[PDB]
Parts: C-alpha cells; sequence; structure tokens
RNA sequence: GUUUUUUUACUUAUUCAAUGAAGCGGAGCUGGAGGUCAAACUCCACGUUCUAGCAUUAAGCC
RNA sequence: UUGAUUUUUCAGGCCAACCAUCGAAAGGGAAUCCGGUUAAAAUUCCGGAACUUGGAUAUGGAUUCUUCACGGCAACGUAACU
C-alpha cells in the first residue's frame, strides 16, 4: 500500500506535455469531406427560394412510418416472383389457356419519374411521395405545383434510398399509388387526409416562404450578446 | 536600345542572394496556445554571426508543449542578451530585455524590436543592427497600438502583435568608414551582385537613358514620373523635391 | 414525362430558383479540379438531347475554362 | 451519432486490402530457356604463349567467356563443364571487346592435366 | 408601391495570412474583488520567473 | 517491430515533421602492405604477411543465489560486464 503513491500530472502551461485529447474538431479532413460539409453550410447560409424551400419540411417519423407501412403491401415483382408467374403463364398457354386468365390484375406501387409525371398529368395518381434529397433538384422541383394543379395528394418524404428499396432499386425519386385493394381504402383515405393538411392545402402559402438565412454557431453567439446588451 | 541593368535584375539569374553561409531565417515563434494565454520559457544557447547581416542572431531552445521534443528558434539578438539567459515569450511574460510580449502589454515609451505588422507573422519591423520601434500609445477600445518606426513613420498595429524588448545588437556599424574598395567587395560577397556600380552617364545610349553625348551629362531632367515604364525609371523616381536638404522636415 | 419540364425550366435562367441553383453549383464546381469526372449529368434532359444514354460506356466529365 | 476519437489532426489514407493477381490467361505462353548456361558462358580456351605460361606455372586456366557473365557464373560453369574447382576467377574485357577469364584452380587440381584433357595442349 | 445618391450592418461568394489545421466560440465550475440589500448584479483570474538541470511510453480513484 | 504461428495465414503495437530522382574519377567516404615477376600488366599476378564489411556459428572466458561486473577520494581504469 505505501508503495502505490498518487502522482498527479500537471497539465498547465509550461508544465508536463499535454495529454492525448480528442482533437476531432481540429482535424484537417480530406478535400472531399470539406467540400461536402461546406456545400451543406452554403445552402443553409443563403436565402433559399420558396420552390426549393418546400422540400425542407418532410413527413414526420410517425406519418412516414404509416405511409411506408401501407406502401410496402404493394411492392413490385422481384425477379424470382416474375419468373414463377411467367412459367405459370407458359404452362397455361402450352395448355389451351392464356396468360390473362391465370394471373390477376396487378396492384403495385408506381415509380419512375417520367411514368409518375405522366400518371399525375392524367389524374390517375391517388398519392405521390417525393424524395427530399433529389440532386439535381430540378428533377422534382415542379412536382408539388403539378400535383396541386391536378389535385393529387402529395408528400415530401425522406429518402430516395428508402423509395429505392421499396421498389427493389438503389434509389427512387418518387413513388405513387394509382389504386389499392378494398381492404386498404380506409387507411389510404386516412393517410391522404393527414398529409393533405401539410402539403396540398399549404401549397399556396408555402409559395411565399423563403428558406435559409441561417448563420453559424459563432455568428449566432455574437448576435445573442448584442441582444443581451440592449436587454 | 538594350535592356538596362535595372530590368535585368528581375530575372534573378546572377542577382539572386548569396545564401550558402546564412544561419537560418530570423523569426519569432509561431503564436501557439502558450503565448496566447500565458508564457513559455526558453534558454539562449548561442549568439552567432549571420553573414550578410549586421545584427547577431540568438539560438534559443524551447520545449515542445505537445510532444517530447526540443524546439530551436532563431531570434535577432538584442543588446545585452547573453548565452544561458532565460527568455520569456507570451502574453504574461515580464517586461525584461529579450522577452517577447504583445504590444498591448508594454507601457508607453517601451523600446521594442522585431515587431509584427500583423498578428502572427513572426516579425517584420525594426530588425537591423541598432534599430528599434517605440510604442507611442494605446487605443484599448479598438485593440490598437500606435508605434514609431526607424524611418520616423508612425503606424497603427494590433495590440496582439508581438515584439522583443530592447534594441537590436550590433548598432553603430556605419560610424566607421569602409575606407577601401576591398572592404565593399567583401561586404557584398555575402549579400548579392550589386557592386561595383557603373554610372549611367558613362555608358553608351543603348545601355542607359543617360548614355552618350560628347560630354558626360544627363541631358534631360533626372526626376522620373511614377507612371513611367521599365527602361525609363533611372534617376530619381517620383521625387517630390531635389537638392540639398536644409531646415527641418 | 419530366424531361419537358426540365427543358422549359432550364430556359428560365434568371428566375430566383435557377439563380440560386447556379450560384451554389458554380461554387461547388469551382472548388473541384479544373477537370473532374462527373458521376452523372447535372442536366439529364440536355444530355439526352445531345446523344447521352444511361448505359455503361457513356461517361460525363466536367471542366472549367478561362473566359 | 457514435463519433470516432481522433488524437491526431492529420487524416491519413486508410488501409484497404491489396489483392494478388489472378490472371485469366498467362501473359507469356512459353518461358524462355536458360539464357546463360555453362556452354554459353565458356566460349573457348585461350592458348596464346602467354596464357599457356600461366597454365604451366600458376595452375591457371585462361578462357574467353561471354561478355555478360560474372565471376560467380564463370566459377559454376567451369565446375559443370570440367569438374574442377576454381580458387578464384580474375576477369578482363579485352581491347577487342571480348571477355577473358584467368581461372586459378585449387591445389586439388593440376591445370596442365585439365588442359590436356580439354584438348588444347 | 418600385427607383438613384450617401452611409453602415451581415457572412457564405471572393481576397490576404498561419499551422504537423492543438486548445476557437458560448456556458459553467473555482476563487478574488466591488457593500451588498435580494442573492449573485458587474469586474478580473483561473497550476510554469533567483540558477545554461529534469519532464517522453499516467499514477491514483469509482 | 515483435509473440510466434505455419496455417505463408495472424495477433498486436509504434510511429509517418522530413525523405521521387539526378548533380563531384580534386569535396564527403569501410578495408593492403613489402619483396619478386613480363617483350609489353600489376597497391590487380606470384610469395609472404594483414585488414574491412556482411553473415553464420562452436568452443573458451566473463556475468547472475546481493540477479543485469568490479576497482580508484577523484580525474578515470578494465578482455567482457541486459
Ligand atoms: C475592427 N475590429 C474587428 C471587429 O470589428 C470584429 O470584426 C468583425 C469580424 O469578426 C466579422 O467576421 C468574422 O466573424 C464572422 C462570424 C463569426 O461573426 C465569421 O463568419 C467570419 O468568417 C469572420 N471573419 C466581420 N463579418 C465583421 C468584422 N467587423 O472582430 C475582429 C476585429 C479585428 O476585432
Ligand atoms: O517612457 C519612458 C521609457 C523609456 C525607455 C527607454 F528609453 F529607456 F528605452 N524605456 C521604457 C520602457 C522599457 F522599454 F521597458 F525600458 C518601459 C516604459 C517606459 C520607458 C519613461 C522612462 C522613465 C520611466 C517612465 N517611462
Amino acid at each position: 500500500n505505501p508503495l502505490f503513491e498518487s502522482t498527479p500530472k500537471n497539465f498547465g502551461i509550461g508544465q508536463s506535455i499535454q495529454p492525448k485529447r480528442n482533437l476531432s474538431r481540429f482535424v484537417k479532413w480530406p478535400e472531399y469531406v470539406r467540400l461536402q460539409r461546406q456545400k451543406k453550410i452554403l445552402s443553409l447560409r443563403l436565402k433559399v427560394p420558396p420552390s426549393i424551400a418546400q422540400f425542407s419540411q418532410t413527413l414526420d417519423k410517425n406519418t412516414a412510418a404509416q405511409a411506408f407501412k401501407l406502401l410496402n403491401k404493394y411492392r413490385p415483382e422481384t425477379s424470382a416472383e416474375k419468373k414463377e408467374r411467367l412459367t405459370k403463364e407458359a404452362a397455361a398457354i402450352a395448355e389451351g389457356k392464356t396468360a390473362k386468365d391465370v394471373s390477376p390484375k396487378p396492384v403495385v406501387v408506381k415509380y419512375g419519374l417520367n411514368h409518375v409525371v405522366s400518371l399525375i398529368e392524367n389524374k390517375k395518381a391517388k398519392l405521390v411521395l417525393i424524395a427530399n434529397d433529389v440532386d439535381p433538384i430540378e428533377l422534382v422541383v415542379f412536382l408539388p405545383a403539378l400535383c396541386k394543379k391536378m389535385g393529387v395528394p402529395y408528400a415530401i418524404v425522406k429518402g430516395k434510398a428508402r423509395l429505392g428499396t421499396l421498389v427493389h432499386k438503389k434509389t427512387s425519386a418518387v413513388a405513387a399509388l394509382t389504386e389499392v385493394n378494398s381492404a386498404d381504402e380506409a387507411e389510404l383515405s386516412k393517410l391522404i387526409s393527414t398529409i393533405n393538411a401539410n402539403y396540398i392545402e399549404k401549397y399556396e402559402e408555402n409559395r411565399k416562404h423563403w428558406g435559409g438565412g441561417i448563420m453559424g454557431s459563432k455568428a449566432n453567439d455574437k448576435i445573442a450578446k448584442k441582444a443581451k446588451a440592449a436587454a | 536600345g538594350r535592356v538596362i541593368r535595372n530590368q535585368r535584375k528581375g530575372a534573378g539569374s546572377i542577382f539572386t542572394s548569396h545564401t550558402r553561409l546564412r544561419k537560418g531565417a530570423a523569426k519569432l515563434r509561431t503564436l501557439d496556445y502558450a503565448e496566447r494565454h500565458g508564457y513559455i520559457r526558453g534558454v539562449v544557447k548561442q549568439i552567432i554571426h549571420d553573414p550578410g547581416r549586421g545584427a547577431p542572431l540568438a539560438k534559443v531552445a524551447f520545449r515542445d508543449p505537445y510532444k517530447y521534443k526540443l524546439r530551436e528558434e532563431t531570434f535577432i539578438a538584442n543588446e545585452g542578451v547573453y548565452t544561458g539567459q532565460f527568455i520569456y515569450a507570451g502574453k504574461k511574460a515580464s517586461l525584461n530585455v529579450g522577452n517577447i510580449l504583445p504590444l498591448g502589454a508594454c507601457p508607453e515609451g517601451t523600446i521594442v524590436s522585431n515587431v509584427e505588422e500583423k498578428v502572427g507573422d513572426r516579425g517584420a519591423l525594426g530588425r537591423t543592427s541598432g534599430n528599434y520601434v517605440i510604442i507611442i500609445g494605446h487605443n484599448p477600445d479598438e485593440n490598437k497600438t500606435r508605434v514609431k518606426l526607424p524611418s520616423g513613420a508612425k503606424k497603427i498595429i494590433s495590440s496582439d502583435a508581438r515584439g522583443v524588448i530592447g534594441v537590436v545588437a550590433g548598432g553603430g556599424r556605419i560610424d566607421k568608414p569602409l575606407l577601401k574598395a576591398g572592404r565593399a567587395f567583401h561586404k557584398y560577397k555575402v549579400k548579392r551582385n550589386s557592386w561595383p556600380k557603373t554610372r549611367g552617364v558613362a555608358m553608351n545610349p543603348v545601355d542607359h537613358p543617360h548614355g552618350g553625348g560628347n560630354h558626360q551629362h544627363i541631358g534631360k531632367a533626372s526626376t522620373i514620373s511614377r507612371g513611367a515604364v521599365s527602361g525609363q525609371k533611372a534617376g530619381l523616381i517620383a521625387a517630390r523635391r531635389t537638392g540639398l536638404l536644409r531646415g527641418t522636415q | 414525362g419530366a424531361y419537358k419540364y426540365l427543358e422549359e425550366l432550364q430556359r428560365k435562367k434568371q428566375s430566383d430558383v435557377m439563380r440560386f441553383l447556379y450560384r451554389v453549383r458554380c461554387w461547388e464546381y469551382r472548388q473541384k479540379n479544373v477537370i473532374h469526372r462527373a458521376s452523372r449529368p447535372s442536366r439529364p434532359d440536355k444530355a439526352r438531347r445531345l446523344g447521352y444514354k444511361a448505359k455503361q460506356g457513356f461517361v460525363i466529365y466536367r471542366i472549367r475554362v478561362r473566359r | 451519432k457514435a463519433l470516432k476519437v481522433r488524437t491526431s489532426t492529420t487524416f491519413r489514407l486508410p488501409k484497404t486490402l491489396k489483392l494478388t493477381r489472378s490472371p485469366k490467361y498467362q501473359r507469356k505462353s512459353v518461358p524462355h530457356y536458360n539464357r546463360l548456361d555453362a556452354h554459353k558462358i565458356i566460349v573457348a580456351p585461350i592458348a596464346t604463349e602467354t596464357a599457356m605460361k600461366k597454365v604451366e606455372d600458376g595452375n591457371t586456366l585462361v578462357f574467353q567467356v561471354d561478355i555478360k557473365s560474372n565471376k560467380h557464373q564463370i566459377k559454376s560453369a567451369v565446375k559443370e563443364l570440367y569438374d574442377v574447382d576454381a580458387l578464384y576467377v580474375n576477369t578482363l574485357i579485352r581491347p577487342n571487346g571480348t571477355k577473358k577469364a584467368y581461372i586459378r584452380l585449387t591445389s586439388d587440381y593440376d591445370a596442365l592435366d585439365i588442359a590436356n584433357r580439354i584438348g588444347y595442349i
């Protein structure tokens, strides 16, 4: 016991060498890291026009979970599922029968930007989900206005990768429903009522709301002290 | 005509500085945490001659704050600094000859050398033998200090800029005449190729604007516009006045 | 489809939306090398009109040139 | 969310797996045979009067050798061709551009007997 | 209501500088003050100065 | 760099300030001398006597039960002496 003394190190200026602290704040990151962080910052600093600022307000966790719950019951055919349907149809036509009979009409999610745009323009889409992170943004920046003019309920959802895995792709810009089964019409109606309150009913007043204009943490510190001085 | 000697100097071929025997550049320490917030102690190891320079240099050793390692710095030696002396650099450093302090921490009238124009540039002003910078006044609200330079000019510098207390050593070189072309030869042998100098009026017209004529004479005014072009700027460039200076300035 | 909308939108280079996009993208492009590979066309409709297809063996590069 | 601790400010290229080549065809169909075998290393004996004097006295055999061969290859080559052991090999590039080797045999061998057996004396 | 001039605020464009991108910004502990009169409201500091030594690979506590 | 494991795979740990390369037959730089010998070579051959570097590895010695040697006031000494 008397041989285990306490030898406190002194880390003041001019004293013992500084210990290994966590210096992640001071790291010299590679150039691509710095570029992608400053891209996000610069989009926050400037004034964002309302057309782009629309995409900043996405469905909350709960409503998005409900949307993807409904929307997962209508996923497209995988390669294997289509393969089996095709062999079944081949059997039917090697008999006297045809393909239309043995396979029911499909009721699936609709994806693909050109396809979904043309579905909206024909008033065939009942619900459109738009990814918030599409780049270049002009691919979907007009979509809320189009859906408004066509009276098609829409929601800016989070995740082109989520929409992608819904339809067995890496990413998907949009996802749409043209129809659902009789058992699901109630939940689709409730979903549409919930999202219409934030998106299609607010579209005209969001047309007037600019985004961005947000300063950094140190600049917000300077403003706060100026606000307390006059206080 | 021909490219004049003025113009040839900028290509830097035979006119680059002769630097083999030089002893490293003389700079202050980098502004680090210790100098911003407290002070750091170093010890003078050597006072050495730097060829091409009139002022001696001081080799001063410091501990590295962040790793087990010794850091050597090359300072311009002020008069009275000796080998073995402890040197203190930082915001909290005492007002002693050889110490490095922010200009805001020095009272009015303090003599200081190797002063920074901008904070952290490691020294720009008052570096030659016998010269120094005087602190004239402080403007704490603006965090500015007013100083007097060797040329007589007055300047405003940030109070966070540093200087070294005292007068640069080696002062008084110019009080003794060189006496000889050979002494001038040995002087520039370790500086650059600027000596001897042929007079422009002793050349031919190809060589210089002053060349030629059946007597040696300039032939037009030697005062040249600031807006003149290269090949024309020989003589007294943009002179406000000429002739013997009489009276105060 | 969407390509017609993109065509007509890219003709409004002085609208606030396009001015914002051009500012941000010009800064980004100016941060990268004078010549760099682009992972995809920034104007897919324009690229389609000029012969691009989203196939293997089609490549997009970006370059800045002094004015 | 769970962020790395970095005790250095220098970011370095991370370590990634380096695979060995597994080509789907070999690049050279037939490997080359030995380019300096013993018969190409030793070109011919040198039997000038000066050379044979070195044979008679210093137990040294004198040969013309390939310009590209070194002392190790020459030692091995005489071992494989004549079953002798060299004490050393001294080499020389002649003014006509060919290489000459002065090979002194160990005391276990008689250079004159080996030279008679090789056939040039 | 849109427009010219002047002035001055901002920071992300752009520009200058330093570094092996090491301690920035804000808050808070600890103290010392300002006589308090409501309880912490303002301020300031926050481990190194007789000496040409030594400080590196954490002790200790839960 | 080790601990080794053979499994030609691992397990860690230590750091990466600096370091492409070229640039001297007078600068820097591991180590050879004497005698003899040829028509013509020699600090290169022959005879004798050494040295340096890189490696392997055995014996002898030295060290350790006060574990990593003793002596001298000291300057310092020694065949060794983590
Ligand atoms: C004249 N004195 C100035 C003083 O006025 C002030 O300067 C600010 C400067 O800090 C601001 O700017 C600074 O701070 C902002 C932000 C953190 O507030 C940063 O975004 C910016 O990069 C930085 N340069 C600049 N936008 C206005 C100057 N008057 O601070 C610096 C100073 C030298 O003391
Ligand atoms: O401003 C003056 C002053 C002069 C000088 C001197 F000229 F000697 F270098 N040095 C001063 C210093 C000094 F640099 F630290 F020595 C500090 C403060 C004032 C000084 C006077 C001197 C008497 C005491 C009051 N300050």
